[PDB]
């Protein structure tokens, strides 16, 4: 127990998937879809409307106009009416 | 850098070293229990090691496989402690494993411990100046009738855990109770299956809309009223 | 002898990786 | 629990056991072949092992690895037999390597052979107290001039198969010829082609419609004459 | 050095994949979404018009009447009249 | 089959071969260096090997692994020689780790080497009889000071790379400047910075619309004018 053998260095073991990869652990890109043809859509940008059904909530950090979650919609009858009394319909 | 004082730096270059010693502190307060002091030999007066004042008493106790990295998997080094007497079964059977405790690995050398240690008495004596490293428990992959091999992880590491920790619910709350986002503070009023008590110790929200109905924080619902919008 | 021993133990531990990869990727196990 | 019987159950509890011997037979009846009994021992005779009745030959044989699970793959029992003077290459190009086959493996301790292994006559004789295991040959991983390597596999084993077995429609029958959903039972008209015959021996359907034609039998016919669905 | 083992048996490990791939690579099945259904990917045909960009520059081998990659689209007012001095209107 | 000449392939089914000489030839032309001979083994003479009137200098080699096959990924034999007094890595260090070099490996038997090469003279010298093999240099996976460890693999091997190498529009070019297709073969007129330059020791092309209009070469421009496919 003294002594510790087979010391085993680990060199190009680990180059072997490349440099860069040591210094950056790099990005992981989406899966490419065929009925969505060429839009490659990423992780980080969604402009339209999803569904909140079992699903988390999405969080934003800058800028970047975005869709949303729909939660509720909803069609009924427009009253008439505004802030005040001028309700004329002539 | 690390926090390594000019002192043992200094020493640490002359060809004729000393005697590394490695003393372990198994801290579970954290999750329900006590601070152990272990320490892998004894001195010179067949006593427990005595450093900073403190006493570590001698066990068998060896830590082998401390590799940091920033690449491939996290680091889950292997603790193996001498399990006689059924000592080590003693609190496993009580501390659940020894699951979720701390525990911190300080080097030490030799000629830095209390003069206490020696007969003649070290006058080079420095209570602090050690190298200090702390764990987690992450299980318990063996405990024999003979010794007990337990696996450390990092503090940080994340396994497991998914980052959007918001979940959409239709009639179910998200939070705790109390916490942070039911502000109620008033008397018991339900139990887990919404039954009229007022006992504090079964006061415990169902996680419903008739638990909020009840406890009249329905304002702080985190479950949203939509359920039928996969039907249409 | 060092060396022979050395070459021959890390070509039947290449050997068997080979056989467990090829072992556990038939129906089910854990789908390496 | 097993079948076994309460006094071989309990003689396995004596500090003071037999010899153990283990019997394998070998059955192609559902392949076209015959029952070969084999057993690694004789007695003290220089005589196959009588058991039941039957006649077990001495022969090389040795099974490993016999393993049951209920998580990860099936597990694969090895089978070896010595291969000299080709007794093995004899059946294994006559009978397609020995694959779909069936092995039976019974086990028996050696207080209850019959009387006829033993000068003396063992008085506490029993053809009725074995333990039985069966298995089916999987392939042949390795033949040579000195040996021969089976593997096995469990009867019930699902590699390479998939639970719903239609093609819902094609051009082309998806069935057998004359079983029991085809159900034509007429005289021979057409064969592998559609060339008419008169024939018993070369009696074959093509599986398309022309086929069915020829049969008068198209209301039989497992085959959606659909084809423009994916086009239009 | 002078003597060498390690020869182990490349009969067997290589056919348990099955002995037909041993003399062809086989083929590559594409990958079935809901959306596809019962169609399946096709690469030796695509009858329809994809984005230009996020796309990769196809070829053609033989026959195979097929689609394209849109890339440029755009409508505007036409020219009443074919050519030369026929210019009836009315 | 090989184009092994008759002579030699009746030499081989001998019962009393000869010494089989290995010997190899390192081209770094199509990179910039030379051509350099090396042979495992030396003559009686204590001289360089003569072969085909060329002179392959006695130095360390060794290679492993040569093979040809089909199934799964392609051979990667490796290569080792002795890095004694820097030698090797006084290439290394100026020829950028020897890559996308060729190795020459040429195996021819000892009845067959010039006569300068035996004290009595071999009069069953024909220097046409060997076997050529050429390999492209891969990585040095080690480069201490006692060794040095290539890898080596096919000249035709596809990896990291796409079939159809287009990628349809882009604000930018994908030609390269002064080819068959860009065209241009004009004096300086832009850098690489979109400069006047009119030197033509730094002349680059930005590969973009404004680089290519000061050419006057738009005519064969790669990148497609679309940009709004997607936002419109
Ligand atoms: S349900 Fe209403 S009451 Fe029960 S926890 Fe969630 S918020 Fe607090
Ligand atoms: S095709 Fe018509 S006849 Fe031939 S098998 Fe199928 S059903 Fe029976
Ligand atoms: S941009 Fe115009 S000039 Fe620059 S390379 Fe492409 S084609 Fe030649």
């Amino acid at each position: 127990g003294g002594m510790t053998g087979v010391l085993f260095s680990l060199g190009a073991s680990m180059v072997l998937g490349g440099v860069a990869q040591m210094l950056a652990p790099k990005a992981r890109t989406p899966r490419i879809q065929t009925t969505d043809n060429g839009k490659q859509n990423t992780y980080f940008s969604s402009l339209d409307n999803m569904v909140a059904q079992g699903n988390v909530l999405p969080v934003l950090y800058g800028e970047m106009r975005v869709g949303s979650r729909v939660v509720s919609q909803e069609i009924s009858t427009a009253d008439e009416g505004d802030g005040g009394q001028v309700v004329v319909i002539g | 850098m690390q926090d390594i004082r000019q002192e043992t730096l200094n020493e640490c270059t002359r060809a004729e070293q000393s005697a590394s010693v490695v003393l372990w502190e198994i801290d579970l307060t954290e999750v329900g229990g006590e601070r152990y002091f272990f320490c892998n030999e004894q001195n010179e007066k067949g006593e427990p090691v005595t450093w900073q004042g403190r006493q570590y008493q001698p066990y068998p106790i060896q830590g082998s496989g401390f590799e940091l990295n920033g690449k491939g998997t996290s680091t889950r080094p292997t603790l193996t402690v001498s399990n006689l007497y059924g000592m080590v079964t003693g609190m496993a059977e009580d501390m659940q494993s020894l699951v979720g405790g701390t525990v911190v690995r300080r080097k030490v050398y030799a000629r830095f411990l209390d003069a206490v240690n020696f007969v003649n008495g070290n006058s080079y004596a420095d209570p602090e100046q050690e190298v200090i490293s702390r764990w987690r428990i992450e299980q318990c992959s063996e405990l024999s009738a003979v010794s007990a091999s337990f696996v450390l992880s990092t503090p940080t590491e994340t396994d497991g855990a998914v980052f959007p920790g918001r979940i959409m619910l239709a009639n179910t709350c998200t939070w705790t109770y109390r916490g942070d986002e039911c502000g109620y503070s008033g008397p018991a009023v339900a139990d887990e299956y919404d039954q009229p008590t007022s006992d504090i110790t079964k006061d415990k929200c169902s996680k419903c809309l008739s638990g909020c109905k009840f406890r009249n924080n329905v304002g702080n619902f985190g479950g949203f009223l939509s359920i039928n919008k996969l039907s249409q | 002898i060092g060396p022979a021993a050395l070459k021959a133990v890390y070509d039947m531990a290449r050997k068997g990786a080979r056989d467990e990869i090829q072992t556990q990727m038939r129906d089910g196990g854990l789908f390496s």
